[PDB]
This record gives structure tokens, C-alpha cells and sequence, in this order.
């Protein structure tokens, strides 16, 4: 809840150019490799020992476009971020006992998968207004706890 | 604490960085201006415009001290106990603005050379930079 | 903050008897030093060069007991911690930018202080209501980022 | 990166626990599952009732692995290496917990040594601390 009209547009548009059946797994894939602590919350996904095998593991493509399809929920209600995701801030929050600084490490993740799918089209510019989303996405699963 | 094949994939990584150095550099600044401005306040005196001469020149001292951490990264105290007088002594820098300056580089380098930005190398340069950027923080002497 | 009304008696209690022209000081100062970067806010206070330098500068040791009246307000109003630092919050956040992680590292080190100063009569019961007051002073200084 | 003094101010410090390692270990765990309700889920199998035999051995485990970790300061790799393998392969534990019990840690050693709880001590002990969590939490094998 903080884009000027410049960054909505511009994150809108990138949007619409995004595969929702692959970028979620690659993004929830990578946060499982680079940060090997958020694979003890999900020990019920099957193999996950090495980096081919979180990549290939078929629960967390699957559960990555969940993911994905919640990003894109807060993306058409940038204004009202507290109220989209307040469910999921309580099985975050309450139930799951994620601490926040990883709502921040996913958010970045998923730029650096942005960036990495769109090479130079994901300009400062581009990179500027989605930190200002992932941040407010981060901002909004910690609610239950402010 | 880097596994030995964390120094592989930053050394072949890097590498492919190349001629490339103070473009990448300067645009990993520029990314990290521009998302967070906060920044900017650690150089009041610089002019920081788009495409500014100073901010490329800038870059490049980035990137050549990042291949220098490179080649030392078993001598990382000694041979960036320059730039930690600097940052650590001198600047008082945040930590949290070198998360923000090592995700502005991983952004660059997934946007320049997405063929070598694998899984386990993003791991890799992830813990290199934080290890760059611990010792760059911390006052040891 | 939920505090039993055995945790809040213990809060007060010990509160009661805090050193307020020593402790707000001694924290802030503790800050200065464990944390650096932190002195970057405070260019005109003077000479920070040195530990001893930090704890005994005057102007450290007034700004420390205005945060320890701070503390003490949000205490008298447990029950409204967001409109009781909203203007604090505005300053931290909108006028200063400060990291909300270092609320966090000052709530910690006051506790630390706290422990310093009773010693044993700083039980961890008393340490878990205090740690619940300083996460709830800290979450209302970070409210105008939410 | 501890500095010369970091390491003195510690050795010094920690060398004051002397036979009361276990003692403070325990309580340290203990204000770390009281004020921080959630880092239980890490000892489901435990009895973490107030006094439990069960903490107090195990608080007399960490203290002494603290004590070994000051003797071999200068090389916490190899040295950590086996409690690595723990705390990162096998249990994962979020850094965020090492950061909780770290400043229980403070607490007990403020609340026990005030002599010794000095601001300089205050901040190497703080760093010590936090370059151990580091090494326990990074898999470098
Ligand atoms: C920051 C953005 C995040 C978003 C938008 C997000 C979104 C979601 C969604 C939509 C669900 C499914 C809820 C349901 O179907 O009931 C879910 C479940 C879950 N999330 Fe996240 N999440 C985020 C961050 C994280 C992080 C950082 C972690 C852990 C490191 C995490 C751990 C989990 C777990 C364990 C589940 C349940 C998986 C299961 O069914 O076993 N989440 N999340
Ligand atoms: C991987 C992380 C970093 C590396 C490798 C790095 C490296 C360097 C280098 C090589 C210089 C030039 C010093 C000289 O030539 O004398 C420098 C200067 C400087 N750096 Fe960084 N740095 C890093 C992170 C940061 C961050 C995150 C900030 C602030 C947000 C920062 C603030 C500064 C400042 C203020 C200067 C002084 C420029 C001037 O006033 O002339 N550094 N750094
Ligand atoms: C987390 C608990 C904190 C509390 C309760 C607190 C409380 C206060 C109070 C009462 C003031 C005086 C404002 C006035 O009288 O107009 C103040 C000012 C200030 N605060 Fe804090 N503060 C906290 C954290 C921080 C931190 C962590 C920093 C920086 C790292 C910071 C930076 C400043 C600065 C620069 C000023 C202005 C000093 C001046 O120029 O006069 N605050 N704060
Ligand atoms: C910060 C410094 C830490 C040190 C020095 C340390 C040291 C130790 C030691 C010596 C052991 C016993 C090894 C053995 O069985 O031979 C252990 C086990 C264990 N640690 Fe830690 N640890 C630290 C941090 C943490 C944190 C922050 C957590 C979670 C919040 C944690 C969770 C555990 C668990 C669950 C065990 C297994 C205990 C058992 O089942 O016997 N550790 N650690
Ligand atoms: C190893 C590591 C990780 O995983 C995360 C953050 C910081 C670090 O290490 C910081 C550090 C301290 C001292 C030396 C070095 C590397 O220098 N060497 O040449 O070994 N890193
Ligand atoms: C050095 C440091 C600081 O200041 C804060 C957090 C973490 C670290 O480093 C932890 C670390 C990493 C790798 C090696 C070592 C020990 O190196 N020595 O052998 O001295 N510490």
C-alpha cells in the first residue's frame, strides 16, 4: 500500500508476460536451495537432499504455483495487501511459526527469478517497483504478528 | 563458510563476469539507488544521476575488489582488511544495505548471464557475497 | 502485549525500581557500541570515538533517559502501544529511516541492561514479561511502515 | 572476524563461568524457551518443565561446547565442524534462534558477571556469539 501510478503500471504490465506454472516452483525452489532452513517446513514434500532434486520435486512446483497465484492475488488489490493475505498471515503467522525475515527472503527471491526469466527487460526501473511489492507482500503475511 | 564446491561455482561464476566487471558493478549500484533510496545517503557528495561517471567508476571498484575477494577467498580477513577499515571503521555501514547491495548483484547477474545463474550457483554467490559482507562490517582490528 | 496480571506486577515492580537517570544511558550507549552503525544517527552528539567516550558523553546519557521515558509511557498503556508511540513512529520511520531490526536491538539491549543492573532478581519469568513489553514497543515504533 | 581484543575480552570473560557452565548453560536455554515460546518445537522429545534433569545436562552440553569453541577461536571450522553437521544438515534450525539463545546467553552472563559484563566485553561476547551461529548454521562439507 505505497505505489505511486507509475509503478503500478509498470508491474502490471511484467504481470501479464508471467508463466504462473513455472516461475512459483522456481522461486519456492530456490528459497528451499539458497536458504536450507526453510526445507525443515516442509518435510512432508518427499526428496529434497540436493538442489536437483528440490527443482524436480513435484510438491513444490505444485505448491510454488499456489504460491505464485496469491502474488497474483495481492497484485490486482495493491492497495488493500493487509486484507488479501490476512488468512494466510494467520497459517503463517499462528499456525506455522514462519519467522518474518523469510517473507523477506522469498519476496527476493522471486525478484531474482524475475530478473532471471527477463534478462535485461527486468530494468532498475522494473526491479524498483517489485521491491516495493514483495515488500509490502512480506509486510502483510507478518501482520499477524504486529 | 564456504564447501569447497561454493568456491567453484563463485570462481567459475565470476569469471564469466569478465570485461564485464564495472558495467555489472555500476549496475548493481544503480539497481540498489534506485530500489532503496535510503542508500544514497552514504555518498551525499557523489553524483549519483543515471549513467554518471562517477557512479561507473565507482562500480568498477566494486567489481575489481569483489574479483580480488575472489581469487583470496581463504584470505578473506587480511586481504580486505582495507575495505573493512573503510566500511566497518570509517563508515559505520548498516548490514542490512550489503543485503540490499548483494541482492541488487545477484539481480545483475541473473539478468546478464541466466545460463550460469543455476540453483546452486545463486546458493553460492548468496553465501560468498555474505561472507564478503560480514567481513566488511565487523571491526577486527 | 498479553501480560498475566502476575507478569505485569513483576513488570512494575521491578520497573519501579529503575535508576531513571542511569539506565536509558546505558542502554543507548550499550547500542552505540555493540552496534556501531547505529551512531550514524547521531553525528551531532559529539565524541563517540571510544566506549568510554559513548557511555560518559552527556548528550548520550540525556537522549537515553528521554528513550527510557518512552518505555515508561508505553508500560501505563499496554493496552494502546500504537497510539502511544504514532508520532514516534512517524519521526523513526518517516523523518529518520531507521532499520526497524534496530527497535529490535534496542528493546534487547535495554533487557540486557535490565539484567545487568538486578542481577539475580532478573529471573527468566520476569525476563519473558519484559521480552513481550520491548517486541510490543518495537512493533508500535515500526507501525507507520505498515 | 573477532579482533585480538574480541578474543582476550572473551577468553577472559568466558574463563570467569569457570564450574558454573552447566549452571548458566541451563538458564540460558531455560530464559531462551520462556521468553521465546517457539524455539520448543526444536525439543518435542525434551521435558521442558522449569528444572527438568533433561535441560540441565544438556545446558551443561552447550556451555561446554562454548568452552571448547573460545579455546579453539581460530579455527571454528574444523573445530564446529560436527556441530555444524547437526544444527545445519540434520536439524535445519532457523538463525533466527541462534540469535534468541545468543542473547540469553548475554543475559545470564550480565545477570551473573556484572563486573565482567562491560560494554567492550558486551560487544565481543555479542560478536563471538554471533560467529559461532554463523559456522552452526552454514552446511560447508
Ligand atoms: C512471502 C510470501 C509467501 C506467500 C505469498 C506464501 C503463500 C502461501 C500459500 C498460498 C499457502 C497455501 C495455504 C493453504 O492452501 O492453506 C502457503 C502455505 C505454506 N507456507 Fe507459504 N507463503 C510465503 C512465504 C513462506 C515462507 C518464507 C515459508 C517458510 C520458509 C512458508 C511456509 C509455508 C508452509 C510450510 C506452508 C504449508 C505447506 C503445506 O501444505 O505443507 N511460506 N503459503
Ligand atoms: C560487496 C559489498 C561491497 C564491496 C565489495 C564494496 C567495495 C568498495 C570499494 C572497492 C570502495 C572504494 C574504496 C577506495 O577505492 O578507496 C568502496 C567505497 C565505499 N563504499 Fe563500498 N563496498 C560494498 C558495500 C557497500 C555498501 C552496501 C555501502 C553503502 C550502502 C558502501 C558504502 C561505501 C562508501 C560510502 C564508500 C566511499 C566512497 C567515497 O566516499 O569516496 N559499500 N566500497
Ligand atoms: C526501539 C525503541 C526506541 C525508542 C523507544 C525511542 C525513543 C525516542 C525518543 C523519545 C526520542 C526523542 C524524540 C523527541 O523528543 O522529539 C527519539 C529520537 C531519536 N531516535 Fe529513538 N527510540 C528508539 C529506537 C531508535 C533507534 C534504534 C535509533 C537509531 C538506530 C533511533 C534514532 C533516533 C534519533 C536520531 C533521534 C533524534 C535525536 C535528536 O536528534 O535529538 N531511535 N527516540
Ligand atoms: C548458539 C549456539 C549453540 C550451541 C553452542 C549449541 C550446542 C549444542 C550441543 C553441544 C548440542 C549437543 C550435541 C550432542 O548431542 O553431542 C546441541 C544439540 C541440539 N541443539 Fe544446539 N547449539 C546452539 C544453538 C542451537 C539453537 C539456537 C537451537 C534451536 C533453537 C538448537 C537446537 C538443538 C537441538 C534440537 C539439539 C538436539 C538435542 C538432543 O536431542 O540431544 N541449538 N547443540
Ligand atoms: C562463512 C560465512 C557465512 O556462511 C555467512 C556469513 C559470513 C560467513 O563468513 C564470514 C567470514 C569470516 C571470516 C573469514 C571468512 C572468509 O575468509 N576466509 O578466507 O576464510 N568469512
Ligand atoms: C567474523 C564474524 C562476525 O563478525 C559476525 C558473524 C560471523 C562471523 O564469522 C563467523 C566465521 C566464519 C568463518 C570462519 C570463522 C572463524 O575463522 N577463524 O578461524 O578465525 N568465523
Amino acid at each position: 500500500v505505497h505505489l505511486t501510478p507509475e509503478e503500478k503500471s509498470a508491474v502490471t504490465a511484467l504481470w501479464g508476460k508471467v508463466n504462473v506454472d513455472e516461475v512459483g516452483g522456481e522461486a519456492l525452489g530456490r528459497l528451499l536451495v539458497v536458504y536450507p532452513w526453510t526445507q525443515r517446513f516442509f518435510e512432508s514434500f518427499g526428496d529434497l537432499s540436493t538442489p536437483d532434486a528440490v527443482m524436480g520435486n513435484p510438491k513444490v512446483k505444485a505448491h510454488g504455483k499456489k504460491v505464485l497465484g496469491a502474488f497474483s492475488d495481492g497484485l490486482a488489490h495493491l492497495d488493500n495487501l493487509k486484507g488479501t493475505f490476512a488468512t494466510l498471515s494467520e497459517l503463517h503467522c499462528d499456525k506455522l511459526h514462519v519467522d518474518p525475515e523469510n517473507f523477506r527472503l522469498l519476496g527476493n527471491v522471486l525478484v531474482c527469478v524475475l530478473a532471471h526469466h527477463f534478462g535485461k527487460e527486468f530494468t532498475p526501473p522494473v526491479q524498483a517497483a517489485y521491491q516495493k511489492v514483495v515488500a509490502g507482500v512480506a509486510n502483510a503475511l507478518a501482520h499477524k504478528y504486529h | 563458510v564456504l564447501s569447497p564446491a561454493d568456491k567453484t561455482n563463485v570462481k567459475a561464476a565470476w569469471g564469466k563476469v569478465g570485461a564485464h566487471a564495472g558495467e555489472y558493478g555500476a549496475e548493481a549500484l544503480e539497481r540498489m539507488f534506485l530500489s532503496f533510496p535510503t542508500t544514497k545517503t552514504y555518498f551525499p557528495h557523489f553524483d549519483l544521476s543515471h549513467g554518471s561517471a562517477q557512479v561507473k567508476g565507482h562500480g568498477k571498484k566494486v567489481a575489481d575488489a569483489l574479483t580480488n575477494a575472489v581469487a583470496h577467498v581463504d584470505d578473506m580477513p587480511n586481504a580486505l582488511s582495507a575495505l573493512s577499515d573503510l566500511h566497518a571503521h570509517k563508515l559505520r555501514v548498516d548490514p542490512v544495505n550489503f543485503k540490499l547491495l548483494s541482492h541488487c548483484l545477484l539481480v545483475t547477474l541473473a539478468a546478464h548471464l541466466p545460463a550460469e545463474f543455476t540453483p546452486a550457483v545463486h546458493a553460492s554467490l548468496d553465501k560468498f557475497l555474505a561472507s564478503v559482507s560480514t567481513v566488511l562490517t565487523s571491526k577486527y582490528r
